[PDB]
C-alpha cells in the first residue's frame, strides 16, 4: 500500500485535491512522524475513516517522508519524541505556556509548522472539539477566545511558518556500527548496531555489552522523512523501540522499553569502520590515587595512548569499537584530558564530589495493575556527582560533573500531611538501584476516604564515597493514572 | 414534600423520596449517553426537562409515569451545539432557556460560532427565539419575575430574553480590584431552587499581602439572588480547602460548602459556622425545604443527607447500581401532599 | 507542572498534582472525580473526554467504585 494510495481511496472521501494538486489541510502543514500519527487516528477515531493495518502505516509513513521536518526543527523539542524521563517543557513566554502547554506538551506545538490559515483551523478545531476548553483554569479568567484571534493564532503564524519540507534521506544505511551509551538505573555501555536493507526498511540487531554482561534484541527499523529513525526490536518476551535521529551516518537518540518508556537508554552509533573517533569513556571520572578500568568506546581508535602530566597507565586492549584502558592520576583534582588514536578523551580526577544531586528531582510515578488495564508506571532516579568547579561554587551554573555513583536509596513523606497519611507507607518502594515501583492502582479502603496508594513523597539518595558528608533529595508524586496517552505528550 | 432528582449514567434520573429515604422512581431515557447533565422540575413536581446526549439535546419527561414526553436535538449535521452546563425553565414553567456554544462542521475543519441562548416552549418544545449571548456562562437562570435571564460568565450577564439582549453586567472577574486579587470561579452546579438564590464558592487574595504567606489567600461567596435581582460578593475566611459547590437555605442564612469536607457559613456574620470530614469527594450540595437537611451529591453514586445545625449526617440514599451521578445538577423539588 | 511532562497545568484542582503542589487535594479517591473530569473533558490530555472524542469509554462502568478495571487506556500501549 502506498501513500498516493491511501490519499485518493481514503483521504480524498472528505480531503479536496486543487487544480494545483496540493490537498486541503494535508499541504498545510509539516510535523514529525509522531504528529502524522495522532492526526491519522483522530480521522480513524473521530471521523469513522476505516484504514488497514498497513494502509494506516502507509500514509502515516508517506506523510512523514514528504511532509516532515528537518532534524534542525526538532531541537530543543526531542525530549518529546524520545518519551525521555528527565525533561522539562515550556513555550517561549507565559501567554503561551499557559495557553497551549496546559494539557499537552508545549512541545506539540513547536513540532509544528502551517501556514497562517492552518494554524486558524487549528485553534478553531481545539474549542470546537473541547468546547469546554474555555472554562478551564488559565482559560476562564480571561477572553479566551478574543485572545486567541487577535494574539494566539498571529503569533503561531509569526513563529511557526509552513516553509518548506525537507529532502527525503536517499542513501543506504546497512552495515555495521558501533555503538556506545548509558542505561540510568544500569550503567555504561558499548555494542554493535547492524542493518540490512530490506525493501524500503532494514533488518535491525542491536547488542547492549554492560560490564555485567551482554543482550541482543532484532528487529525492524526505517528512515522517515530527512532523518528519523524508528525500529521495533526484540528478545524474548522483551520488546524495545528506538527512536533516533540519522545525520552524516550517524545514529543519535533514545532507546526504550515498549511496555515502559521511562526504562531506556541514550546512546550514538557510528560505522565499524570509520576514521578514529571516540564516542564516549566509561567511567568518565577517576579517583585520584586509584588505578582504574575505562573503556573508550569508538572507531579506530588502536592503542597510541598519550597521556598528561597528573595520570599514568597503559592499554589492555583493543579493538572492536573499543579501547580499554588502565589509569591513575595522581594529581589534583580537575579536568585531565589524554590522547587516543590522535583523539582526545576527557576525564576528571577527583577524591571525594563536593556533592550529589538526584537526577531527577522532580518526577512521578504513576498506580497501576492490580487488575486493571493500566500498568504501574515507575520512577528512574540517579545520583549524580560534582565538583563546585573553580569558582568556590557549591551550586552554580559553573561546575563539573563527575558523573552517576552507586548510592543507597530510601523514600519518606514529603511534609507532616504526608506523614499523617502514611503516603511513604503505601505509595510504594525505591529499591537499591534507584528504580520506585508504584503501588496498585484502585481505591484502597484501608485509607482514609478509602483513597488510592498516591503519595507526596521525598526521594533520599546517600552515596558512600569517603571524606562522607554525602546526601541528596529528590521531589516525587506518586499519583494516578492517565487515561488518555498518544506519541507526543 | 421534598424529592430529589438525581441523574444517573448512563441515561437516567432517578427522583428520590427524601422522606422514606428511599428511590421513588427511576426513569430511563434513549440516546441519552453518556450522562444526563443538567436536569430541571416544573412546578408542581410532575413534569421534568433534561440535558442529555453529551449536553446536544434535551428532553420532557413525566417524572410518575417515567415516560418521554419530547425532545429537542440542538445540533444538525452542519452544526453541533452544546449546551454544556446552561439550561434553565422559567418559575412559570412556560420557556426553557438552553445555552448553546455551537461549532460549524466544514468538510475538513471546523468553524466556532457565537454562543448563544435558545428559547424554546416548554408545553410544546419548539424553538421560539435565539440570541447571541456572551462566552463562558456556565448556569443560566431566571429571575423569579420571569423578565430576566442571568448567565455566570466572567461576569454575571443580566439577558432581557424578550428583547434578546445583554442589559446588564454585574462585576466578578474585576471585584474589588483595588483590594483583592481577581476572583477565581468554578461553577457548574445548579441548585438554588430551594432558595431562589445561586451561590458559588470564589477564590481569591489580598493583594497587599505578600503571595508567599498562606494567609493571603482568602474563600469568597457569591450570591445572585433571583428573587431581588440582587448579587453580593464577599470573603467569608482564609482559605485552607476548596469546595467545589454550595447552596443557600430557603431562609438565606445559611450556606454549605463541600467537595472532601462539608462546611457551613453563617450568611449574616460571613464567617464559618462548622466544618466536619466526609467519606468521599462530593460535588453538589442542596438544602430542604425546611432548611434542616443538607443534602449532597456528585462524584458518586450516593445521596448524603446531613443535618444542617450539627453536619452530622442523618443518613444515605443509594442510586440503582451506585450508578455515578458525575457532575451532573442534583436537584430538590416538592409535590403537594 | 513544566517538569512534570505530559501532566496538566489546568488545576481544578488537577490531575497529577493539586494547585497546591499535593496529592492531597486530588478526588478521594480518584475514581471519585473520574467522571467529572471525563464527561466535560475537563483534561483531554490526561482522561478521556466522553463529550466528544471517547463518547463511550465508561460504558459498562457505572458504578466506577467497582468497576474501574473496565475503563481503558485510549493509547494502545506504545512510545
Ligand atoms: C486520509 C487517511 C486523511 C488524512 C491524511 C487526513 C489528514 C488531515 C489533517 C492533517 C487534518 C488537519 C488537522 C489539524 O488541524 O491539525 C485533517 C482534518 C480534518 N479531516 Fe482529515 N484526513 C484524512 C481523511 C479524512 C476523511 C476521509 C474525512 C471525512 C470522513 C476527514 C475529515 C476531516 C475533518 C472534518 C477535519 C477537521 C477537524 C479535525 O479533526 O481536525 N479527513 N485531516
Ligand atoms: C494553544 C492554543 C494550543 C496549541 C497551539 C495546540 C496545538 C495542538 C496541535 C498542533 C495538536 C496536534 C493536532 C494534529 O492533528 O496535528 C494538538 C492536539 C491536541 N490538543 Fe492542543 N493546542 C493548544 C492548546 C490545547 C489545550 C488548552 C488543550 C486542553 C483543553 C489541548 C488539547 C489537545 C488534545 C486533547 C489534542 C489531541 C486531539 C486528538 O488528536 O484527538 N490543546 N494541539
Ligand atoms: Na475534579
Amino acid at each position: 500500500v502506498t501513500g498516493e494510495e491511501v490519499l485518493q481511496n481514503a483521504c480524498a472521501a472528505c480531503h479536496v485535491q486543487h487544480e494545483d494538486g496540493r490537498w486541503e489541510r494535508i499541504d498545510a502543514a509539516r510535523k514529525t512522524p509522531e504528529g502524522w500519527d495522532m492526526t491519522v487516528t483522530r480521522m480513524m477515531r473521530n471521523h469513522g475513516v476505516a484504514l488497514e493495518p498497513e494502509e494506516r502505516a502507509a500514509i502515516v509513513r508517506h506523510l512523514s517522508d514528504t511532509r516532515g521536518l528537518s532534524l534542525a526543527e526538532t531541537e530543543e523539542r526531542r525530549y518529546i519524541l524520545e518519551r525521555e524521563p528527565v525533561a522539562w517543557d515550556e513555550g517561549p513566554d507565559t501567554s503561551m505556556t499557559q495557553t497551549c502547554g496546559r494539557c499537552h506538551s508545549y512541545a506539540r506545538v513547536a513540532l509544528q509548522r502551517r501556514t497562517p490559515e492552518d494554524w486558524k483551523h487549528l485553534v478553531n478545531f481545539h474549542l470546537g472539539q473541547f468546547p469546554t476548553l474555555e472554562y478551564q483554569a488559565l482559560a476562564r479568567d480571561r477572553d479566551w477566545w478574543g485572545i486567541a484571534q487577535a494574539e494566539i493564532i498571529p503569533f503561531l503564524a509569526r513563529t511557526y511558518p509552513l516553509g518548506e519540507a525537507p529532502d527525503a534521506y536517499a542513501d543506504d544505511a546497512s552495515g555495521a556500527y558501533v555503538l556506545a551509551g548509558r542505561q540510568p538505573g544500569r550503567g555504561d555501555y558499548t555494542g554493535r548496531l547492524v542493518l540490512k536493507k530490506a525493501g524500503e526498511d532494514y533488518e535491525v540487531t542491536m547488542t547492549l555489552d554492560f560490564a555485567d554482561g551482554s543482550r541482543s534484541f532484532s528487529g525492524t527499523g526505517r528512515i522517515l522523512g530527512a532523518g528519523e529513525w524508528r525500529a521495533t526490536l526484540s528478545d524474548g518476551t522483551v520488546t524495545i523501540r528506538q527512536i533516533f535521529a540519522l545525520q552524516d551516518g550517524r545514529f543519535s537518540g533514545r532507546w526504550h522499553d515498549a511496555d515502559s518508556d521511562v526504562i531506556g537508554g541514550r546512546l550514538a552509533a557510528v560505522k565499524a569502520d570509520a576514521a578514529p573517533q571516540v564516542l564516549a569513556v566509561a567511567p568518565a571520572r577517576l579517583k585520584i590515587g586509584e588505578e582504574t578500568q575505562l573503556r573508550v568506546a569508538g572507531t579506530g581508535l588502536g592503542s597510541d595512548l598519550t597521556l598528561p602530566e597528573g595520570v599514568a597507565g597503559s592499554v589492555e586492549s583493543a579493538g572492536n569499537g573499543v579501547t580499554v584502558l588502565k589509569l591513575t592520576a595522581t594529581g589534583t583534582p580537575g579536568p585531565v584530558s589524554l590522547e587516543l588514536g590522535g583523539q582526545k578523551v576527557d576525564l576528571v580526577a577527583y577524591d571525594r564530589p563536593d556533592r550529589i544531586s538526584i537526577v531527577p528531582d522532580l518526577t512521578i510515578a504513576r498506580i497501576g495493575g492490580n487488575g486493571g488495564p493500566i500498568p504501574k508506571v515507575p520512577a528512574q532516579f540517579e545520583a549524580m556527582g560534582w565538583l563546585n568547579g573553580p569558582d568556590g561554587q557549591p551550586g552554580t551554573g559553573d561546575d563539573i560533573a563527575l558523573g552517576a555513583f552507586p548510592a543507597s536509596w530510601a523514600t519518606d513523606n514529603f511534609d507532616e500531611e504526608a506523614e499523617k497519611m502514611q503516603d511513604a507507607k503505601y505509595a510504594g518502594s525505591i529499591d537499591d538501584t534507584g528504580l520506585f515501583t508504584p503501588a496498585e492502582a484502585g481505591p484502597n479502603p484501608e485509607r482514609p476516604m478509602q483513597t488510592n496508594n498516591a503519595g507526596n513523597l521525598k526521594v533520599i539518595a546517600t552515596v558512600d564515597a569517603e571524606g562522607e558528608p554525602l546526601s541528596a533529595e529528590a521531589h516525587l508524586y506518586a499519583t494516578v493514572q492517565r487515561f488518555v496517552d498518544a506519541p507526543i505528550r | 414534600r421534598d424529592y430529589i432528582l438525581a441523574p444517573a449514567r448512563p441515561d437516567k434520573l432517578v427522583v428520590i423520596d427524601t422522606e422514606k429515604m428511599a428511590v421513588d422512581k427511576v426513569i430511563t431515557i434513549a440516546d441519552a449517553g453518556p450522562t444526563p447533565m443538567v436536569p430541571m422540575v416544573a412546578p408542581g413536581g410532575r413534569i421534568a426537562y433534561a440535558t442529555v446526549n453529551k449536553s446536544e439535546s434535551l428532553v420532557k419527561i413525566d417524572l410518575v409515569t417515567g415516560e418521554t414526553l419530547g425532545r429537542i436535538d440542538l445540533s444538525t449535521p452542519e452544526e453541533r451545539v452544546k449546551s454544556l452546563f446552561g439550561a434553565a425553565l422559567s418559575p412559570d414553567g412556560k420557556t426553557l432557556a438552553i445555552y448553546e456554544s455551537p461549532v460549524r462542521l466544514e468538510l475538513t475543519h471546523f468553524e466556532v460560532q457565537p454562543t448563544r441562548v435558545a428559547l424554546y416552549d416548554a408545553e410544546t418544545l419548539s424553538r421560539r427565539k435565539a440570541f447571541e449571548a456572551p462566552r463562558q456562562i456556565t448556569m443560566l437562570a431566571w429571575a423569579r419575575d420571569g423578565s430576566k435571564l442571568y448567565g455566570l460568565g466572567r461576569d454575571l450577564h443580566v439577558m432581557d430574553p424578550e428583547a434578546g439582549t445583554l442589559v446588564e453586567d454585574k462585576p466578578i472577574q474585576s471585584w474589588e480590584a483595588e483590594t483583592y486579587a481577581q476572583p477565581d470561579v468554578l461553577a457548574v452546579w445548579n441548585q438554588h431552587e430551594s432558595s431562589g438564590v445561586m451561590a458559588t464558592p470564589f477564590y481569591t487574595a489580598r493583594k497587599d499581602i505578600d503571595p508567599a504567606d498562606p494567609t493571603a489567600y482568602r474563600t469568597g461567596l457569591l450570591t445572585m439572588d433571583l428573587e431581588t435581582g440582587e448579587m453580593a460578593m464577599r470573603e467569608v475566611r482564609i482559605m485552607d480547602v476548596f469546595y467545589f459547590s454550595t447552596a443557600v437555605n430557603p431562609a438565606k442564612t445559611r450556606a454549605f460548602g463541600a467537595y472532601n469536607v462539608l462546611e457551613s457559613f453563617d450568611l449574616e456574620k460571613n464567617a464559618s459556622i462548622k466544618r466536619v470530614p466526609l467519606p468521599h469527594s462530593y460535588y453538589s450540595v442542596n438544602v430542604s425545604t425546611d432548611g434542616s437537611t443538607v443534602w449532597l451529591g456528585g462524584a458518586l453514586g450516593d445521596l448524603a443527607a446531613y443535618d444542617a445545625e450539627t453536619l452530622e449526617k442523618k443518613g444515605q440514599v443509594d442510586l440503582p447500581g451506585n450508578a455515578s451521578m458525575s457532575l451532573a445538577s442534583v436537584r430538590l423539588f416538592t409535590r403537594d401532599e | 507542572m513544566n517538569a512534570l511532562v505530559g501532566c496538566t497545568t489546568s488545576f481544578d484542582p488537577g490531575w497529577e498534582v493539586d494547585a497546591f503542589g499535593a496529592v492531597s487535594n486530588l478526588c478521594q479517591p480518584m475514581e471519585a472525580d473520574l467522571y467529572g473530569c471525563a464527561d466535560p473533558c475537563w483534561w483531554p490530555a490526561q482522561v478521556a473526554d466522553t463529550l466528544n472524542t471517547y463518547p463511550n469509554w465508561s460504558a459498562g462502568a457505572d458504578d466506577v467504585m467497582q468497576d474501574w478495571r473496565k475503563l481503558q487506556s485510549v493509547f494502545p500501549e506504545t512510545k
